[PDB]
């Protein structure tokens, strides 16, 4: 639901 | 279990008007997410808790970030893009009232008590570790993480600043001013969303869900 | 001089929303009486006295009714004797802000066993807001503010030893208190705007 | 500002 935040938290 | 040296190592690890502030806020959000990972035990948390924590307190983790870096600027704010926004430019854009509040309740107080990046770092961690956020899976761990932060902050103050016994309280008493500013800063950003006059970049749109 | 004893003395002295508004207006009188018994309050210029009270009524009343309700872990105990329950507030359209109060204040104060002295100190800290625009002298206000939490850490460390972070735990309810306090303003401002919700005389003077 | 003023005397 929060695309840019989930993607920025994993890496 | 939650040292101030690791927390300070996080603050240092990360370094017309309204439109510029919305660009600066967007780019600063990418920097907030990387500040949070370097905060002890934040990444051990469920990924759905990490989302809830940052997404509930960015409006005032950012305000604290720009407030403290603006201690040097007189009657103005230094943005994360290196651009200064002056109080005169603020009123001109129609957002003079809230700008004045940041200059008075935030920048001015961090200046008069000479707040350092360690105190700022713990104050921000206390803001990040807020177990009152809606939807958390385990508020107790978040509360116990918050308790570890200000228990470490009280010690840093007692050892570094023994000439100011109430230095611990003066820091915590800046958190209510922040919740106030951050909320009024959303109530503005949200209005800038409806009309569509201000370009709002990708990341900032998402937070303004 | 801010003896923690005198602050404890000051504290010791249909439509659900309409019943909540009748009670807010009534307690505003009591608030004004509470502040007068705060050490060195009545000695201020009424220019400042009015500003301190017109900048914290939503927050001083929120704290008061919250502490009354630590006994009823269901809803809110109002100053008039009526209990407003979660269902009445939800069924009347104020469930969102009403759940925060129970969650962020009423239940937090229950779990840490906050007493009537720490509440009087915390309300007195809210009262002496030096950040209130137009104060004649914000320095004297903050002078009184520092005198207060000084008497509270001392009271915490002696009455509640082996709890070093209880004095900080108390102060970390002031941000929540303000978050709620401003939400009731916006809520109250809205009820006045729509104009089909009764509001008493004193509650309007406090809404400008 | 009447009732607030009066209530203080
Ligand atoms: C309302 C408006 C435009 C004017 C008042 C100020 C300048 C404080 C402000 C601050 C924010 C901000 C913000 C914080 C930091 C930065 C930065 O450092 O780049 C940029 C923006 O967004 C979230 C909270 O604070 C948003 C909007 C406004
Ligand atoms: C928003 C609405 C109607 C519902 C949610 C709650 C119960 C928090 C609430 C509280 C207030 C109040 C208030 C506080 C105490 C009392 C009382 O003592 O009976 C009465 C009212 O108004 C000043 C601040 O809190 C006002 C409105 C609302």
């Amino acid at each position: 639901k929060h695309k840019i935040l989930h993607r920025l938290l994993q890496d | 279990d939650m040292p101030v040296e690791k927390i300070l190592e996080a603050e240092l690890a990360v370094e017309d008007p309204v439109t510029n502030i919305c660009q600066a806020a967007d780019k600063q959000l990418f920097t907030l997410v990387e500040w949070a990972k370097r905060i002890p035990h934040f990444s051990e948390l469920p990924l759905d808790d990490q989302v809830i924590l940052l997404r509930a307190g960015w409006n005032e983790l950012l305000a604290a970030s720009a407030s403290h870096r603006s201690i040097a600027v007189k009657d103005g704010i230094l943005l994360t893009t290196g651009l200064h926004v002056h109080r005169n430019s603020a009123h001109s854009a129609g957002v003079g009232a809230i700008f004045d509040r940041v200059l008075t309740e935030l920048v001015s107080k961090m200046r008069d008590m000479q707040m350092d990046k360690t105190e700022l770092g713990c104050l921000r961690a206390i803001v990040l570790f807020n177990p009152d956020s809606k939807g958390l899976s385990n508020p107790a761990e978040v509360e116990a993480l918050r308790e570890k932060v200000y228990a470490s902050l009280e010690a840093y103050c007692k050892h570094k600043y023994p000439e100011q016994p109430g230095r611990f309280a003066k820091l915590l008493l800046r958190l209510p001013a922040l919740r106030s500013i951050g909320l009024k800063c959303l109530e503005h950003l949200f209005f800038f969303k409806l009309i569509g006059d201000t370009p709002i970049d990708t990341f900032l749109m998402e937070m303004l869900e």
